[PDB]
């Protein structure tokens, strides 16, 4: 904390060195300034300026949207890509529920479970939802209590 | 979202050329008006005065905000120099119940070191605590009377003086630590009458 | 020159405040942590005082500690813990001279170590921490009487 100390005294004293510095400098210039404004001369160079960094502001905007714009477009595709996987998921499960359901029949064959078709078909006249397979396991339950 | 904000930018990128094309005609303007030595020299005299102009706005609004950082730094010093003090003298002060103890000969001391004697008794931390010793110092005191009190045994609690220094209000965050050893700096000790 | 003396005046106050406001915000910060702690180190001391009230060990007047310490105000002057736990169990063996077909016994009480502990606050809260970590064991005493 000393040495910060003595480094915050050195760093002050310095910025108020530069600020003397500054201070000078710009009282050069102002004076100077009121001697060369007589030609029309520093007007234009000035009006020049401001244009130039009109076009730099116009600049960092369109590098900002660009940069926005990128950032949206990479999160876009990788959406698609996800949109696509979640296609692929659902791809994979229904083939394999598919599978499940002829492995199920030939439990139910051996099982005799004749609710197990009949669950099936109305599984499939409504799987557009939350099917509740509730009653399908209360039902292979009761059947599995009387085997 | 993307559409429009692709159209935004190129609209952006649009108003950029045309302020482009703009700044051609002050050149035209500056050129006819050609006078290049005085151009340079109100460039220069331009470019100083910016300069300046930021520097001093930049430094007017910086020194302030390092002179509170000094203060900061002084307030956060003084504190630390307080407890840099503070325990010098807390570790002088247990350097000297370290060196009463000693002193009496009851237990040896390799090297007058607190860490190297630490090192010696490390295995005691884990052997007791300071209730339990305390308990079984009373019980052994009440056995032992059982065969020696022709020699009339005799435990009296000693303590040593609490250092002038802790009377100075270090102040409340300090407290705990002259509680502490105040607290601790009491010990029993045993004289048995042998022989005479 | 009026506007850039307002702007130069504010530049140089304004970081000054705003430091001030950074050091104002800290210690805020700090001084509400420090309430939590302190509230929760009176809540331990309430949950040990009550805990002897329930024991009803010990009467008082209401579960507030201005009014405790009055009514035991010179006690903790008198006495410090060291002796009067060695003088308890002295006399504890001494009594069971006479109580011995009672089989007295003791037992410590420890408090579990609470969690909200766990929220290091060091420096200015660790003496604290270590001081009520030393200090919450109390020994207890119950006693065979007649089976």
């Amino acid at each position: 904390l000393t040495a910060q100390d003595e480094e915050l005294t050195q760093e002050i004293k310095q910025e108020e060195e530069q600020k003397q510095q500054f201070a000078q400098q710009q009282e050069i210039a102002l004076e100077e300034k009121k001697r060369l404004e007589r030609h029309e001369v520093w007007n234009l160079e000035e009006d020049k300026r401001k244009k130039i960094e009109n076009t730099k502001s116009l600049s960092s905007e369109i590098n900002s949207l660009q940069k926005k714009w990128d950032h949206k477009n990479s999160q876009y595709n990788r959406l698609w890509q996800e949109r696509e996987q979640s296609q692929n998921q659902i791809r994979q499960h229904e083939s394999g529920m598919e599978d499940l359901l002829g492995e199920l029949q030939f439990d139910a064959e051996e099982a005799a479970f004749s609710e197990h078709e009949v669950n099936v078909h109305d599984f499939e006249r409504h799987q557009e939802e939350e099917f509740d397979f509730s009653i399908w396991i209360g039902e292979i339950g009761s059947h599995e209590q009387l085997l | 979202e993307l559409d429009d904000l692709k159209g935004d930018q190129n609209v952006k990128e649009s108003q950029l050329r045309k302020e482009k094309a703009e700044i051609e005609s002050i050149e035209q303007q500056l050129k006819l008006k050609g006078i290049e030595e005085v151009r340079l020299r109100i460039q220069q005299v331009q470019q100083e005065l910016r300069e300046a102009t930021e520097g001093i706005n930049h430094l007017l609004e910086t020194i302030p905000q390092k002179k509170a950082k000094q203060e900061t730094c002084q307030n956060e010093l003084a504190a630390a120099k307080t407890s840099a003090e503070f325990w010098s003298n807390m570790a002088d002060e247990w350097e000297q119940m370290v060196r009463a103890d000693i002193a009496r000969g009851f237990v040896e001391v390799v090297e007058m070191d607190p860490v190297k004697i630490v090192k010696q008794l490390e295995s005691i931390l884990g052997k007791y605590d300071r209730s339990k010793l305390n308990e079984q110092l009373t019980k052994t005191f009440i056995n032992e009377q059982i065969f020696l009190t022709e020699y009339r045994m005799f435990e009296y609690p000693e303590e040593t003086e609490r250092p002038e220094w802790f009377s100075k209000e270090w102040g409340e965050y300090y407290e705990p630590f002259m509680n502490e050893w105040n607290q601790l700096q009491s010990r029993r000790l045993i004289l048995m009458e042998y022989k005479g």
